[PDB]
């Protein structure tokens, strides 16, 4: 299976190097590519199977990479959603006895909770808003 | 007075743009229609601004000079545009539903559309399909990245119950 | 029908009676009364059913009265505002209260429920 | 009045009657039993398919299919999974029906949230 190795392990390779640099980072544009993939095929987390398989084989320490990040993308409403995304992916691969452990992890937990409730009552209001079309219809 | 400069100037750039994606659009789907019939041999000879910015799709042109406006100008520009115009941004903000292009944005922009447009749009069958493209759309999108906060929030609330 | 009744009662002013004749009326109904009624009503029938919404555990039908009254008198509330713009604001208020109490809790726990089933 | 101890609850011969219900098909006496104690917080924290909660969920359940007591109904199951959260992720049988109510409160729930939704946010555009 080593033509499977050198398939699979591209991505893999590509995004741990994207989490190992502390720099502003593609990786934002690496998985914003990825999740928004003009054919959603195959109908899963990410849409590519791919993206979630790589997820699941995480390193713990660079999952609390990834999350110190996502709360930073939390912040802006243009990376909000990816973000949003992503850790869904993350908290749906992953049951929640890995994720208690650490390997400092409740402060950007919280921050990540309460950014994602803001954005919640934000949404809650469009769908509300966006009933105006129902009407203006019928 | 001033005002009144920008708001032109804010209506003239989506109005344009509006343009040149509706006509790309439409010849890809004529491409489309012509390559069904013969797979082989069918260039699509699209507008040098598409390929010159790096070969882009024509949602994200329209999306880009949209997302560009002033927040408040956006309000006066988009009443001031021409009706012939309207259509095509239906067309688009179909699209952006679609791929769930800046859902806040085309929202709001939708919202400024029908409060100004009602009866224009409920009138001609087409742009009410169009409107009911969007509908559906935008509906399973917002529904989608709701139920999507909604499990992060449970499990957020779990692992912060676990600890 | 039922529209005269309720025309009536309102005619009459007496508040039981509106009442007794408006949960007569069965929901599939509610949309032909609403619209063969009288507007000058109109205002006053939604202080009734806010103050239903808000008084009372029958939601589905409370909240399909305002659905179909807006729906059937719209453009009329819109135009008219003036005075109408407090009987607006009792039944804002009237929805939203019945919004965040039916809503807060339902998904919450459904969402959850969704976790659970995931593991 | 009553939805003001329903929002007490949420901020804090019984299983008699409840498991009778397992052989009936209302748990109504139940439901009664429920809306009768203020500190539920005593009584809702307390083998082969008779164990409690199985038959809970089903009261839950059951209660769901009906038109009425949405409000304590999600009172009642928020105050459930706070604690029993944990000891149901473990057994199997109240999974699948939990599993069950999802559906009947997936159908309901986006009923009147549609119609809540509709409602509340026409009435914020036109009172404009």
């Amino acid at each position: 299976t080593l033509e499977n190795y050198i398939h699979a392990g591209a991505y893999r390779d590509a995004i741990v190097l994207a989490l190992q640099l502390n720099h502003p980072g593609r990786l934002l544009n690496l998985f914003t590519n990825v999740v928004t993939t003009r054919n959603p095929d195959p109908d899963s987390l990410t849409g590519l199977k791919a993206v979630d398989d790589v997820l699941a084989k995480l390193s713990d320490e660079q999952i609390f990479q990834l999350l110190l990040r996502l709360r930073d993308w939390n912040t802006n409403a243009r990376t909000a959603p990816v973000a949003q995304r992503v850790l869904w992916a993350l908290f749906k691969s992953h049951p929640a006895n890995k994720l208690s452990s650490l390997s400092s992890l409740n402060e950007v937990l919280d921050a990540i909770k309460v950014y994602t409730e803001r954005h919640y009552k934000r949404i809650e209001e469009l769908v509300d808003e966006s009933y105006l079309v129902e009407y203006t219809l019928r | 007075t001033k005002q009144t400069v920008e708001t032109l100037m804010a209506g003239e750039r989506i109005a344009e743009a509006l343009e040149l994606g509706m006509t790309d659009l439409n010849t890809i789907r004529e491409w489309e229609e012509a390559r069904q019939i013969n797979p082989n041999i069918a260039p699509p000879q699209r507008n040098p601004i598409f390929v010159a910015l790096g070969n882009i799709p024509a949602e994200t042109y329209v999306l880009n000079t949209l997302q560009k406006i002033k927040p408040a100008s956006l309000h006066d520009a988009l009443l001031v545009l021409p009706f012939s115009t309207i259509p095509s941004l239906l067309t688009f903000l179909n699209l952006f539903a679609q791929r769930e292009l800046n859902v806040p944005l085309t929202c709001r922009i939708l919202f400024f559309v029908l409060k100004t447009h009602h009866k224009q749009i409920v009138a001609s069958r087409t742009m009410r399909a169009t409107l009911e493209k969007v509908r559906a759309n935008l509906r399973a999108a917002l529904r989608r990245q709701k139920d999507e906060m909604g499990f992060n929030i449970a499990a957020l609330k779990v692992v912060s119950m676990q600890l | 029908d039922y529209l005269k009744a309720l025309v009536m009662a309102f005619r009459l002013n007496e508040a039981g009676l509106i009442t007794r004749v408006y949960q007569a009326i069965p929901y599939t109904d509610i949309g032909l009364v609403v619209e063969q009624f009288p507007t000058v009503y109109v205002p006053r029938l939604l202080r009734f059913v806010a103050a239903q919404t808000e008084q009372s555990p029958h939601m589905e039908f409370c909240l399909l009265w305002i659905r179909a009254l807006i729906d059937k008198h719209g453009p009329w509330l819109a135009a008219n505002r003036g005075k109408v713009d407090v009987e607006l604001r009792v039944v804002a208020r009237a929805v939203a209260k019945m919004r965040d109490e039916i809503r807060r809790l339902a998904d919450e726990n459904v969402y959850m429920v969704d976790y659970l089933l995931n593991q | 009045k009553k939805e003001k101890a329903a929002a007490n609850g949420a901020s804090r011969t019984f299983t008699s009657k409840l498991l009778v219900g397992g052989a009936k098909g209302d748990y109504t006496d139940f439901i009664e039993h429920l809306k009768a104690l203020p500190p539920a917080a005593a009584d809702l924290e307390l083998d082969e398919a008779t164990n409690e909660l199985l038959h809970f969920i089903r009261a839950l359940t059951s209660r769901l299919v009906a038109r009425r007591d949405y409000e304590l109904t999600q009172a009642w199951m928020t105050v459930f999974l706070r604690l029993h959260f944990d000891l149901i992720m473990e057994n199997e049988e109240l999974l699948q029906a939990l599993g069950e109510w999802r559906e009947h409160q997936a159908r309901e729930r986006d009923r009147l949230s549609e119609l809540v939704g509709y409602c509340g946010g026409v009435v914020s555009f036109l009172r404009s």
